[PDB]
């Protein structure tokens, strides 16, 4: 019982920690997506004119 | 440009009638291509770079970029009801604004026009928009404190008059309650505040100006308000005109407090105003000029030395971190532009702490130099206490422990952090917050409930001043928390512990 | 206005650049109609709006109908004012596209009173000071996350989850309780779902097949067939068709916009068509100013509130990117409709926990309302926590201290489900309207603990607390048999 | 195959024809739908169709938006 | 590319013989088009290629069809730039290409050459009526086992190899043996491996995969399957390896 | 930037002194270039900057060279925008600079000032003939310790610290002690907070790092080295910490 | 050092020279490659050559491509 409860509190700590990690990684992925798409659009529009 | 703007048929007729003939148009120009809020004008050669040109309907236009023929201006009003072929006229004043001490209480629409409607404010102009920021010799190190009112801010992240200090946060987590609390606490000591709201849904700024009106701060404050439904150039100009309208009172030897609201929305108005110009953008499509923008805006808010009169303007800009990411573009920009950061975290405000200030990230570069000689010792002790508690809570000791917290520091740290929460728009005076800081600092009150430390300290606050004006006099005259003040405060809080027990 | 005879010089896609004589040019956002011609032989006119002046007397204008077949040089005629939308009591019941012609084919609308699309903002002498919340008529909304009267509201939930029955109930309740009147203004509404909504409206009695101008909706449908100019200006059309309502009758008007992100998408299309350099992720440069002009005319003026409810479809589900960011800068109450709750059948499927409102605070609602609301949310949080563990331990195994919390949370989640005034057509349940006072007292009675012995299903699909106790004693009377 | 018009467009067909194929099949199924017959039009690779529109519009000098797809 | 196409089209129009053309780095036929299109005044498309990516790529890759006088089998070696699987220059070639074989840098990382992805390398010829029912069922079981391994990669990576299921541990060992066994010692790559090249037909490797994934010979060591021509060669390699282990 | 450079160049090239010029925020020079060359008509470049972001800043960096007359020990607080080194305006700075130290925001978020990242901060002078073999070997060892810490950061992610075996746990404890010890109460940050400044010489920090990396100071907890100077003072701080309890 | 030419190009060079430096080195080694000697060229920061060529071909208004690099 004590071993399985140690494994269970490890699982609870790991699940909450992976929840924090998923939130922070989603934030990083969102700012990365916005940066990628914005850089793409700036490439396209700035190369459009070429005056 | 192959399609040059000064090549309309009607306009080039005017030049083609006289090749090398009778003299040019001195101050009469025909508007043309008045589209994306950026009119262009033929002729008008008298215009100074930065001159303030006028139109027929009565709308005002800054003349930024005059090319070879077209003196391209940035019309400040809405460019809707202007038609092509209309005449314009400059007035020979370089982007001026009429400003006076009649503005205290009004609601300006960023063109020195009152938007409350109840009267037209008179003034002696004397003030430009893009004036030079005070020189390096004119400025003096920040020494006088600012009673921000919020316990957390004025305890650990001190704001000093003359020290710009952004309150960066997240959407729908304070920053306007925090800004209006700073303005509201400035009731007693005279400062000519300027609450310049850039990006605010008009109901929010109407609610804020009404809250000012009813709680009395309208005797001094100035709400330079610009709705979210306003032409982008007005949302761009409103903080500059707020800075000029507060700088008029800064130059004449009087402390001021300006608060730019939603300075990220201002940079958003500028990226709009520039991507309409099709000038090339940078990261997150900001045109790169946002730094020089927030430079002209935020470097003209600091304390002038005794030579020009000991005046001051704390700046308290509010950059709204829409992402929750401190490492976005414009929050990083304003953090580099300002003397510190007061981070209003989102998760804490969702968790309950009503001034969501977390002292882990929020630092003040002016530091303990700007605090009072009274509060400095106890606030240093409190900051170290919060460091200890933050470690002991964020980290281990959930199992009982070797060191066995909740019996050394965890209970008192929880009591302190739940003491740091203020009620909504109820600022604490200087002596009140000094005593409140002292209470949990040295560990006087540790065996109450952590549930209602606030609900005890409301009684303590109401009691201490009515019982012992000796404390208020000590803090008000000498400005130093004496050992005698410590003793009389001990006796006062003892008698209040009695009255609370019964 | 006048025969401002112009040539349609350039036609790129939807955008049609028109010219004019040098003197008289319509100002920006001034609607001009072309005297166009259909290839089938009908002189069909497609209406246009001047979005950007281009200097040489030529005003670049987008088209509120298809430009397929528009001859260059076809006579274009100015109107001198923005798109005259036929506001009034006449436009109460029928379906309108952006220029304001009834497309349901019933009959022509009386154009007696017409305000332009682009009426400007109301000033601070017009806007109201006191921040009164909006007693909608759903117990979940008016307890846990109140809607701000005069403010914005966001329905993050998907479609099919119950958005249509929710908005139908809201429209019927606004017609019933207040003197109000609703204006559904679906922007970019997919015409299949638009007809679905219209037929559900007609079958709910919310609007009457037989009685128009006594109905309770002013449907403005931005189809997706129309060019991006039209399904962008449909938002402003709904705005002014409800603004005339509030500023002539002084009544609490509702304004349902379909997804603001669809409006912002239409704005992105129209700006990319105008060729102005796109901003961050790809929405237009004038994104904040455009959608602020859309959503700032939604304010409680001193005549009467125009409180609106705006669906929001975040793309890839992140509130960070600009369009949901510049929307959530405006929104005053956000209530998500939950698919799991809908599949359970807790109609309305509004998530009690994740739905938040900036108006919940005590100085706004009342100290008792804020206290009971915070305690209900903490109880539902306790239940979402212990839903993990009652799967393993069971209700009697864990502590009886918070087994009462689990039981009261069951009673709360059941008490939240309100039988609507529209669900009668699906089931025949008569439906109960619940003001704030009744749900406040009932939730205090449930959460305090007086009703610890009432069965859970006596709280499901019931209105007030007295009716819930009536259902409980009904089950008790049948318990003998 | 008795009842299914397979509007084929090979890849070497020019940009206009790959752009027009969904519209062509829509105009066939639209006729069959208007004369009471239930139809079912199955497009293939709208990614490829809007990509061909992207090609023809970027050639035609129309200003591009996100992902260089044109305005409309 | 069009010169090679004209040679093949002559060999398919006139000689009527099934000519096998090889194009390598067909992505260069789009990159050069980009480098000239940017200059040509044509506006830039997505991430930086030409606007007429689809039409030009199709104008090449459509001429390669068996046209009732012969059959031009062609093997283009697309260059997925920087492993951008979503890049338009391979994304429009995936539409034209029948038997795509997506080689993956992540599988050359662990040395498994050729680093063809067992999952993503898919073909329009893995239908049973076309390939054989036994071939189809064994390919289905191999690909499902590799998909299971990819889905258990994260569980293996963090939570310890042993803490997953015991039957799923059998599946992981089987997947490891499979993704090593599908490595070939090439004749032209004998210089990089040092081992002599071995040619194996379809039948021998089919019978090898059967007994490998069937769990019947799940006792050999893993390195006895890696860089091995055939299943009997693997069995002999296990003998050699276990002998030199103790000795 | 150019006028600072010329002012220092006259005192180096002519009057022959060991001039120091602390050009502050040399990124702002490149950003000013971005402003002007967006308005000058010159075509835009990588993400926003001028096309000549590697020749104008080249002209700024290349004139700061230690000539045969004198040497210019220049410090340039170049400012990465939005906290990513891959930006071109500090990327072209990395190529020119030779004692690059990257002040990551992570260490200042954790509270460890100065926030000099210990992995990323490198030098051309970390060489055997230049600094002696002992300094070199200690630098290599502490870099190894911190690198292994940052490489199993992905494991003291989702799982816990206790998942590690004994050697991993010991190198993590050593890395925590080192990463804490790399903080110092500055002599000019006395205004913000912290103790008065402790000047630390190389001969004193090298001994403390020998001590920590020799494992001999395992009895001390991590908070001993946090914001301390010399290691004898660190041990004294730990003794007073246990006295105060 | 008696055998190792060093084509050295500073940062202060006009960006033509940082574009010509590796070509200068390549041709100076090409002479030895036609003189049978197994010569060896080592470029340093070949990112900097393409960066200076980006500087050039963006100061010539020749249109850029991916990562704002010029075409060829
Ligand atoms: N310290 C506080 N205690 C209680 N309520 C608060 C507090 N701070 C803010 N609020 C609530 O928040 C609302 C005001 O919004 P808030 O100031 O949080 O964000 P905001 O500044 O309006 O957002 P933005 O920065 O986008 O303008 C008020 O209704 C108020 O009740």
């Amino acid at each position: 019982a004590s071993e399985l409860a140690a494994r269970m509190t490890a699982m609870s700590n790991a699940t909450d920690n992976a929840n924090e990690l998923k939130k922070t990684l989603s934030i990083n992925y969102n700012r990365a997506r916005q940066a990628k798409i914005t850089g793409e659009i700036l490439e396209i529009v700035a190369g459009a004119n070429a005056c | 440009a192959t399609i040059r703007a000064d090549e309309i048929s009607k306009i080039i007729r005017e030049r083609i009638e006289g090749y090398n003939r009778e003299v040019k148009v001195v101050n009469t120009g025909t508007v043309l291509q008045v589209g994306d809020g950026i009119a262009r004008i033929h002729g008008l050669d008298e215009v100074m770079a930065g001159e303030l040109v006028e139109f027929e309907e009565g709308t005002i236009g800054i003349a930024l970029n005059l090319e070879s023929n077209n003196v391209g201006v940035v019309l400040m009003g809405d460019g809707l009801m202007i038609q092509e072929g209309s005449s314009v006229k400059a007035t020979g004043r370089i982007a001026q604004i009429p400003v006076s001490e009649a503005y205290l209480g009004r609601v300006i629409n960023a063109l020195a026009k009152p938007i409350d409607g109840r009267g037209e404010i008179t003034a002696s102009e004397s003030r430009l928009i893009e004036s030079p920021a005070p020189g390096i010799m004119s400025r003096r190190s920040v020494y006088e404190p600012l009673q921000t009112g919020l316990i957390a801010i004025d305890a650990m992240i001190p704001v000093g008059r003359g020290q710009r200090e952004l309150i960066i946060g997240d959407r729908q987590t304070g920053k306007t309650a925090v800004a209006t609390d700073t303005i509201l606490n400035q009731q007693g000591q005279n400062v000519i505040c300027v609450y310049v709201a850039i990006g605010q849904k008009a109901s929010s700024v109407a609610q804020v100006v009404t809250n000012f009106q009813e709680r009395g701060a309208m005797e001094y404050t100035i709400v330079v308000a610009e709705t979210a439904d306003s032409p982008a150039t007005l949302q761009y100009l409103a903080p500059y005109t707020g800075a000029a309208l507060a700088e008029y009172f800064m130059y004449r030897e009087r402390h001021t407090l300006i608060i730019y609201d939603d300075l990220s929305k201002q940079a958003q108005a500028y990226r709009q105003m520039s991507l309409l110009l099709r000038r090339p953008p940078g990261r997150e499509a900001y045109p790169g000029d946002v730094f020089y923008l927030h430079s002209r805006l935020l470097e003209r808010a600091a304390k002038l030395s005794s030579l020009l009169g000991e005046g001051s303007m704390t700046a308290l800009p509010i950059v709204e971190t829409q992402a929750g990411d401190v490492s976005a573009y414009i929050p990083t920009n304003v953090i580099s532009i300002t003397d510190g950061q007061i981070f209003l975290s989102a998760d804490l405000f969702n968790a309950g702490i009503r001034p969501a200030i977390n002292v882990g990230i929020s630092v003040s570069r002016v530091g303990s130099a700007a605090q009072i000689k009274a509060m400095k010792k106890v606030a240093g002790k409190l900051k170290l206490e919060l460091a200890q508690f933050a470690e002991l809570e964020a980290f281990a000791q959930f199992a009982s422990d070797l060191d066995k917290a909740t019996q050394n520091q965890l209970a008192r740290g929880q009591r302190l952090r739940e003491l740091l929460k203020q009620p909504q728009s109820a600022p604490l005076t200087v002596e009140e917050q000094v005593m409140t800081i002292y209470t949990g600092t040295n560990g006087y009150l540790d065996s109450l409930e952590l549930d209602q430390v606030r609900k005890y300290l409301v009684e303590l606050r109401t009691y201490v001043k009515t019982n012992k004006p000796e404390f208020q006099e000590i803090i008000s005259s000498t400005k130093t928390f004496t050992e005698e003040a410590e003793a009389l405060l001990k006796e006062a809080i003892q008698e209040q512990m009695e009255r609370f027990l019964l | 206005e006048k025969k401002n005879l112009g040539r349609i010089a350039q036609i790129i896609g939807p955008v049609l650049d028109v010219a004019f004589p040098p003197g008289k040019m319509p100002n920006i956002y001034n609607a001009l109609i072309v005297k166009g011609r259909d290839t089938a032989g009908q002189p069909m006119n497609v209406t246009c709006e001047v979005q950007q002046l281009l200097g040489n007397n030529r005003v670049r204008a987008v088209a509120m109908s298809a430009t397929d077949g528009l001859t260059r040089g076809m006579e274009v005629i100015d109107t001198g004012a923005p798109l005259s939308v036929p506001v009034g009591g006449a436009t109460l019941g029928r379906i309108f596209n952006v220029l304001g012609e009834p497309v349901d084919n019933l009959g022509p609308v009386d154009t007696r009173t017409t305000s332009p699309i682009h009426r400007s903002a109301p000033a601070f002498t017009q806007l109201d000071t006191k921040l009164s919340i909006f007693e909608t008529g759903i117990k979940v909304v008016d307890l846990l996350a109140p809607y701000r009267r005069g403010g914005k509201i966001g329905l993050f939930g998907g479609a099919g989850v119950g958005k249509t029955v929710l908005i139908m109930e809201l429209i019927n309740n606004i017609a019933k309780a207040h003197g109000g009147v609703s204006v559904f203004g679906g922007v970019g509404e997919r015409t299949r779902e638009g007809n679905d909504l219209y037929m559900e409206m007609k079958e709910s009695g919310v609007i009457n097949e037989q009685n128009i101008a006594e109905s309770k909706v002013a449907l403005v449908y931005g189809q997706m067939n129309e060019p991006p100019g039209a399904r962008m200006r449909v938002g402003l059309t709904a705005l002014t068709m409800a603004e005339y309502f509030r500023d002539v009758n002084e009544q609490d008007v509702l304004l349902f916009i379909d997804n603001i992100f669809r409006f912002v998408q239409a704005g992105s299309e129209v700006s990319a068509l105008l060729g102005r350099m796109p901003s961050a992720v790809g929405y237009q440069p004038t994104l904040s100013t455009e959608m602020g002009s859309l959503q700032e005319r939604i304010t409680s003026t001193k005549e009467g509130s125009i409180t609106s409810i705006q669906a929001v479809y975040v793309p890839a589900d992140d509130l960070t990117d600009p369009a949901p960011a510049t929307t959530f800068a405006h929104l005053d109450a956000t209530t998500v409709l939950s698919r799991g709750l809908a599949a359970k059948g807790i109609y309305p499927a509004v998530d009690p926990l994740d739905s938040t409102s900036t108006m919940l605070q005590p100085r706004i609602v009342g100290e008792e309302h804020y206290e009971i609301a915070q305690r209900v949310k903490e109880t539902l949080q306790r239940y979402k926590e212990l839903q993990d563990i009652i799967a393993i331990l069971g209700l009697d195994e864990l502590s009886e201290e918070d087994r009462l919390t689990v039981a009261r949370a069951r009673k709360i989640e059941r008490f939240l489900s309100q039988p609507f005034f529209v669900a009668e057509v699906f089931t025949g349940s008569p439906g109960k309207y619940v003001g704030l006072a009744e749900t406040i007292r009932g939730f205090q009675l449930i959460l305090s603990g007086e009703l610890d012995s009432l069965p859970e299903q006596a709280f499901y699909l019931v209105g007030n607390i007295d009716e819930a106790t009536a259902k409980a004693m009904n089950l008790e009377m049948e318990s003998k048999l």
